[PDB]
Order: C-alpha cells, then structure tokens, then sequence
C-alpha cells in the first residue's frame, strides 16, 4: 500500500499504519 | 516534503518512515 501516489487522508492513513506507536507528523506545506 | 515525495511523486516506506516520530 505505500508504493503509490499517496494524497490527502491516503497519506495519512499510511503513515498511521507504518509509524505504529511512535506515530508522526505530516507536514503538507513543509 | 512529504507532499511532493509521496502524493506527487511515488512514496516509499523510505521516505514515510522519515517522518515517523
């Protein structure tokens, strides 16, 4: 699922199911 | 950012992983 274009909630969903625990931070104008 | 890299471009676990915490 991570080898896609990725946009708007997709991209987020990944990271919430890749980054587990440790969770992220997504940062679309950085 | 991750912007151009995953939604633009094709992502990677890479390039997500780097912004994990």
């Amino acid at each position: 699922f991570v080898n896609q274009h990725l946009c708007g909630s997709h991209l987020v969903e990944a990271l919430y199911l890749v980054c587990g625990e440790r969770g992220f931070f997504y940062t679309p104008k950085t | 950012g991750i912007v151009e890299q995953c939604c633009t471009s094709i992502c990677s676990l890479y390039q997500l992983e780097n912004y994990c915490n």
